[PDB]
């Protein structure tokens, strides 16, 4: 399903500090520039691990067994209704 | 922000795009809504069928050629007739196989083909022209990019002929639909939803968005509303004011929604 | 008379069976999975699965402070 | 893409116009 | 379907698909003009490679 919320991770600094700006400009840069996908990417899916199909189902023909099956008992009951 | 920076307005309440550059001159509140760079096309139409369609994988020819053949086949076995009969189930043999495999080869044709993924594959062909409006935080982004497959587009974008850029949001939407999917308008995720969900729904967004922003309420450096404003985002964000907020505008009176 | 009708028949059936055996191979498999839950709201709506957040933390204060109502019925 | 190709099959309709042939020949041979 | 799997194409048809997945790895010479041209690199897809 979806995210309940929306809302994000920050850098924190105390306030009234002098690193706070340059740390937020610095933020915004990063994020035009794509270093932050770039970065996801690397750490989240670049080595994900976990990652069309030509083979055979027994299941398939199951159905038609089963319909098979019933008609054959369908004659039966014909068969003893007769005799 | 020229009305900001200059002292005619005391704040800023809009869709706008949280920059870099905007953000050296004035002060952007945390982000009330997220939005993102997306490709908006003309959706393609569901079915066309016909009855023509059954006689598309056998020609014409083979129909009219098939029907003398029986005729033919007909008038001889009137005047021996195991090998006609033999003959006959070869041929017909033969035309049911071609005519099975045939209409398998349209029935791959038809799923199997994807006009449009990511902005990559927008930049690997040439067939369908893209573009952007004549100004604003995209076209910038696509200028400033240093990365590739931006930068590709936006050196195709600026050279091509005749201009793919368009002055308005509703302009780009019907050059989108008039052009029979030919072209594509590069819009913020935001708009390119609400347009998704309007009528005549002929519009649709594909691919995810080219990057992640978002919109902010602005006011002038130094000034005394800022830290409220801020906080007030930050309480409505929390109360989940903001969601309702756009599920009202966007969602819930949504006609195709 | 009824020569006409088993031809028609015939080449009807035919049309069909060739259009399934078509059709069939290019469906192949859907290899689809099902999901138990499909949104948060329908979480909140059984018992049967049991659900829970971190000890501490913005999400469970989250659904402490939500006056939501699915999020509310779940918090409780 | 269709190429709904009359030629390839054209053949089949020859030997399908032979064997109509063969067939009207023993049909002669016999009366 | 099994004719279509023989039928099939293009495993790897360009030096970007193997930036593109991690399922096969591959590499060069321990130096030379190869790996060389690989560090110098500005170029994204070689880049990437590199890296
Ligand atoms: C709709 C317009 C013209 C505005 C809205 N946000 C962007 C901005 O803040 O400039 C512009 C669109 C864009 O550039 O994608
Ligand atoms: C992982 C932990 C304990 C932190 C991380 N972010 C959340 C936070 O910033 O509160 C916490 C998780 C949570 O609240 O579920
Ligand atoms: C065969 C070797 C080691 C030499 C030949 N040319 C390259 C060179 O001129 O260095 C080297 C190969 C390479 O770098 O892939």
């Amino acid at each position: 399903g979806g995210n309940l919320d929306s809302k994000g991770y920050g850098i924190a600094t105390p306030k009234g500090s002098s690193l706070g700006t340059p740390v937020n400009l610095a933020v915004l840069k990063l994020s035009e520039q794509g270093v932050l996908d770039k970065l996801k990417n690397k750490w989240w899916y670049d080595k994900g691990e976990c990652g069309k199909t030509s083979a055979l189902s027994l299941s398939n023909v199951a159905g038609v067994f089963y319909i098979l099956v019933g008609g054959l008992g369908l004659a039966m009951l014909v068969a003893l209704i007769e005799f | 922000v020229g009305e900001l920076v200059y002292g005619k307005a005391d704040i800023a309440i809009a869709p706008l795009t949280i920059t870099l550059v905007r953000e050296e001159v004035i002060d952007f509140s945390k982000p009330f809504m997220s939005l993102g760079i997306s490709i908006m096309i003309k959706k393609p139409q569901k079915s066309k069928p016909g009855v023509f369609s059954f006689l598309d994988p056998l020609a014409y020819e083979i129909w009219m050629a098939i029907v003398f053949a029986y005729i033919l086949v007909s008038v001889v076995l009137f005047l021996s007739a195991r090998i006609v009969a033999g003959v006959w189930w070869f041929f017909t043999l033969i035309i049911i196989s071609s005519y099975t495999a045939n209409l398998a080869t349209f029935l791959t044709v038809e799923r199997m083909v994807s006009p449009i993924e990511s902005a990559e594959d927008l930049s690997k062909q040439t067939e369908i022209a893209y573009g952007t409006l004549d100004s604003g935080s995209t076209k910038e982004f696509f200028r400033r990019s240093k990365i590739a497959v931006f930068d590709k587009m936006w050196t195709y974008m600026r050279s091509a002929e005749p201009s793919v850029f368009v002055r308005t949001t509703a302009e780009g939407v019907a050059r989108v639909r008039k052009s029979k999917g030919k072209y594509a308008y590069l819009l913020e995720s935001t708009m390119n939803e609400y347009i998704e969900q309007r009528k005549p729904c002929d519009t649709m967004k594909v691919g995810g968005n080219l990057d992640s922003k978002g919109y902010g309420i602005a006011t002038p450096k130094g000034s005394s509303l800022g830290t409220p404003v801020n906080l007030a985002v930050l309480k409505l964000s929390e109360q989940g004011v903001l969601d309702k907020l756009k599920n009202k505008w966007w969602y819930d009176k949504g006609e195709c929604g």
